[PDB]
């Protein structure tokens, strides 16, 4: 699976780039999946978790930090939660929350749709601050009723998208992205935020071809988008998905035409080199860097399971693209076109031929990969004869069926 | 040569073992037998499915 | 004579058999086709006596004459065929059957209403076993498939064993269980899949493509497949898996060494791989060559360019077959046009 | 009318051949002993009667024959499956319901 042992993560930048519950979940993911660095990740997590009235997840994080500190007290041979925080946090949280509940119930008795919608959004934000997922949803799911303006609908969609990411109800995200896009007549770049929401939601839904297409349409003018995904990861997410799905012509057109992914490639020069090396047929340098970035994003919140399939697809596509211009390519040179061994490439090539889309034959005598260019006519005639034989067999079958049905032959 | 082939500008292939650039001749006049075979297989599977469903 | 066979007063069978032979030799059954029920029962009792005394060699010839006399055309299937194939299977004499089994016979005689579908079910099961014994896996699978698709309101052992043999032949020939058709059958399909789990389990491991794991499963379920009257089919399934792996290597390799071929297919040594390739080339399954000097085996494509008169002659033979099939279809369409209900609806 | 067209073309060719043969037979007995150009050219022209071929021409002829035969087989399959469809449509009517 994942949970590997990799050094060199920059905790300060990754924590500061995100903000909110999005930051909290990522810090929890980093700590749980990266040992030998979990303590500082947990120490930084609990330092930020106590801010903005966390109740249930604080107990889980504090318990994990207490276990982590206890582990450090036995290897080179547990912090107090300061329960006064509970007394302080609960009394403060309740008082303002009831006062906010106080004010909104006045507006329910005053009957103003926008005021009711705005108050419930504040209640939803407060519940999210208080650490109440479903409670925030119901406030948002009853503020959706009292909408009056298109911007109010846009704000309603954004709030539901934000919550459903935490709830992992990505179906609700995609539905509200479609509602927020298709309805209002397809400087304020609002569609860019919606496209970013769809791209990450699709990627979390094990979708790659649409996620890359949506991510490539995201303009860099959005800049600060920390509640869902940092721009640095967006560029990484877009580049990996484009590499696995977009072909060479598809890659070149979309990257250049977007003119925002060029900026995204500037933030992440590593993935930019990958596509350029992918284009110029230097898959040896392309894949060695790929493993270097692998360990880094192997501890990414919504990438770790998906990227393993993405990287496997990248290796398959690179091999297909490499051998495509060659009718007879030496397997030694193809093996030398990566750090892989001769035997390992032969097994990988054999697997690719079994799956398909390489159309090649392996001459293991001299270890030379000869491309298969079978004439269309021979295969056409063979499969036409097979089709005729199958048609004759099915004709005999239906002939027998008609005979037995006309003669009323059946077991009583 | 690799870049030109990957750009579909060269209708040919490369033999790196012998340092050779084998270009397809395109004199076969094909690409019609492929369509005929696709039509044959698709419509014969169609007929088989129709017969199976109707019987 | 039928009355005699229906009574337990059957005398010296030697004189009785001679009288039957004399009757068949001098037979003028211009009207035996009316009393088909009596003759069908006579064959069944004769076959049952042959099985009881375990002398099914002579019954093949007599039953061959019986089918010829009563049937109208060569495309008619009767109940005597089921007993005829049973005698061939018990006597292990498949020579006479193949001439009479290679004829595809779509006219089931009702035997004046006495034709039970058990005879239809038994004929296809026994016929499939005869084809299985003669290594005709394609026709055996076809016969088993036809037996499976018989509509039946009840579950029978003969049907169950026909389904089990269908899986075994499908694994040998196609390497996988062929999906049952959609013109289908009745609760036969519903119950048997819950019934033959082990044969489906064998297919599942066969799909995993691991002879070592497949052999381990065979040993685990050795007694389960022993209720088959045949264990060789499982060994034939293993050999087919070995052959299928070799065939898959041809589609992926142009030249492969014996040592690497043995390692991939998990063989004991290069000599076994050379023998396996040599046997498959003899059977006409592989187009390859072996280089003993370098220990390499060079695979090749199909050398058939379809530019020879042989392919044209085969196409013309298929032309004749399809034309005859279409003529039979038109004759059936005319016969259906003759019926009263269609004319009543049209008028 | 198809075969009759080729039949008439072959009749025209045979008439030309019989005229040439009659001229040769007459020259054998009378006429001009040697018509020069005519006779030499007719000799060279029979030299083209066995147009004669090589492996490539026979291969291409068999290739075209096999292609048209496969197309004919496909057409026969289409006609047969249409007949089967009509038969199945009637068979779903006479006895079967639904």
């Amino acid at each position: 699976n994942y949970v590997v042992e990799n050094p060199s993560l920059d905790l300060e930048q990754y924590a500061a780039s995100y903000s909110g519950l999005m930051r909290i979940e990522r810090l929890q993911f980093i700590a749980d999946h990266c040992p030998t660095l979990r303590v500082e990740a947990l120490k930084m997590a609990l330092s930020f978790v106590q801010r903005t009235f966390n109740v249930d997840m604080y107990e889980e994080i504090h318990r994990k930090l207490s276990e982590a500190t206890r582990e450090l007290q036995n290897a080179p041979d547990p912090p107090a939660l300061d329960t006064a925080w509970v007394e302080a946090t609960r009394k403060k949280a309740l008082l303002k929350l009831e006062k906010l509940d106080t004010d909104l119930k006045n507006y329910k008795g005053n009957s103003i749709k926008e005021s009711i919608r705005r108050g419930h959004d504040d209640l939803g934000d407060h519940y999210l601050d208080c650490g109440d997922l479903s409670n925030a949803l119901k406030c948002y799911s009853r503020a959706r009723d009292y909408c009056t303006s298109a911007k109010h609908v846009i704000n309603m969609c954004l709030n539901v998208i934000k919550v459903s990411v935490y709830l992992q109800n990505w179906s609700h995200v995609l539905s509200y992205v479609s509602k927020a896009e298709s309805t209002p007549e397809i400087t304020q770049a609002i569609l860019t935020k919606l496209k970013c929401a769809a791209g990450l939601a699709e990627l979390a839904a094990r979708k790659y071809k649409q996620a890359a297409k949506c991510l490539l349409l995201a303009s860099f003018d959005h800049c600060d988008f920390p509640e869902l995904l940092s721009p640095s990861n967006v560029a990484i997410y877009g580049g990996l998905c484009a590499l696995a799905t977009f072909d060479r012509q598809e890659l070149q057109r979309n990257v250049i035409s977007s003119s925002s992914f060029k900026l995204f490639l500037e933030l992440e020069p590593q993935v930019r080199d990958i596509i350029f090396k992918f284009y110029e047929s230097k898959y040896a340098s392309c894949l060695k860097m790929l493993d270097e970035m692998k360990d880094n994003l192997l501890l990414d919140m919504y990438l770790a399971p998906h990227v393993r399939t993405l990287y496997t697809q990248i290796r398959n596509r690179a091999l297909i693209q490499y051998f495509s211009p060659y009718v007879s390519a030496d397997m030694h040179r193809m093996a030398a076109a990566f750090n892989t061994t001769v035997a390992a490439l032969e097994d990988e090539l054999t697997q690719l031929i079994l799956e398909g889309l390489i159309s090649a034959r392996v001459d293991s005598h001299s270890k030379i990969l000869y491309a298969r260019d079978v004439d269309q006519r021979s295969t056409t005639f063979e499969k036409s004869l097979l089709m005729g034989k199958e048609f004759q067999r099915r004709a005999k079958a239906m002939m027998l069926r008609a005979a037995v049905l006309r003669n009323q032959i059946h077991v009583k | 040569l690799v870049q030109c082939i990957l750009d579909n500008t060269i209708h040919g292939r490369i033999d790196q073992v012998n340092q050779l650039l084998e270009l397809d001749h395109q004199k076969r006049g094909g690409a019609r037998y492929t369509a005929l075979d696709k039509w044959t297989n698709q419509l014969n599977s169609l007929n088989q499915a129709v017969v199976s469903k109707l019987a | 004579l039928f009355v005699k066979f229906s009574m337990p007063s059957v005398p010296d069978f030697e004189t009785l058999f001679s009288q039957v032979q004399l009757f068949i030799s001098t037979c003028n059954g211009e009207h035996i086709r009316y009393a088909t029920d009596t003759f069908a029962g006579l064959c069944h009792q004769l076959t049952n006596a042959l099985v009881e005394r375990k002398q099914p060699l002579r019954g093949i010839g007599i039953l061959k004459q019986a089918i010829d006399k009563m049937q109208m055309n060569t495309n008619q299937l009767t109940s005597i065929h089921a007993d005829l194939c049973q005698l061939c299977l018990l006597a292990k004499c498949f020579k006479p059957a193949l001439p009479y089994l290679d004829v595809d016979m779509m006219d089931i005689c009702k035997e004046n209403g006495a034709y039970d579908a058990k005879h239809f079910l038994c004929y296809y099961y026994y016929g499939g076993m005869i084809y299985t014994g003669l290594k005709n896996f394609e026709r055996a699978l076809y016969f088993y498939e036809q037996a499976i698709t018989t509509p039946a309101m009840a579950v029978s052992h003969i049907m169950l064993e026909s389904y089990k043999k269908y899986i075994l032949v499908s694994l040998i020939l196609l390497g996988k269980v062929q999906q049952l058709p959609k013109y289908t059958s009745q609760i036969v399909g519903r119950f048997i899949k819950p019934l033959s789990n082990a044969y489906h389990e064998l297919a599942q491991v066969y799909s995993t493509n691991n002879p070592s794991e497949l052999r381990n499963l065979v040993n685990k379920h050795s007694e389960t497949f022993t209720r088959d009257n045949n264990m060789g089919l499982v060994k034939q399934c293993l050999s087919s898996l070995y052959k299928k792996n070799i065939q898959r290597l041809t589609k992926t390799f142009l030249t492969l060494s014996l040592q690497d071929m043995a390692s991939r297919v998990q063989l004991s040594g290069p000599q076994e791989a050379e023998k396996y390739v040599l046997h498959m080339i003899e059977d006409g399954e592989i187009f390859a060559s072996i280089n003993q000097k370098d220990g390499m085996v060079s695979f090749h494509d199909n050398p058939e360019k379809y530019n020879n008169p042989a392919m044209l002659h085969n196409i013309d033979q298929e032309m004749l077959k399809c034309i005859e099939l279409d003529e039979r279809l038109k004759a059936m369409d005319q016969e259906i046009t003759v019926n009263p209900q269609f004319v009543q609806k049209s008028m | 009318e198809h075969l009759i067209a080729q039949h008439s073309a072959i009749k025209m060719l045979h008439s030309r051949v019989k005229l040439i043969l009659e001229y040769v037979k007459a020259s054998e007995a009378g006429e001009v002993p040697f018509n020069h150009e005519i006779l030499r050219e007719a000799y060279a022209l029979c030299h083209c009667l066995p147009v004669l071929s090589t492996d490539k021409f026979k291969t291409d002829f068999y290739d075209q024959c096999n292609d048209v035969g496969l197309m004919a087989y496909l057409g026969t399959i289409t006609k047969t499956c249409n007949t089967m469809n009509q038969f199945v449509n009637k068979f779903n009517v006479l006895y079967d319901r639904q």
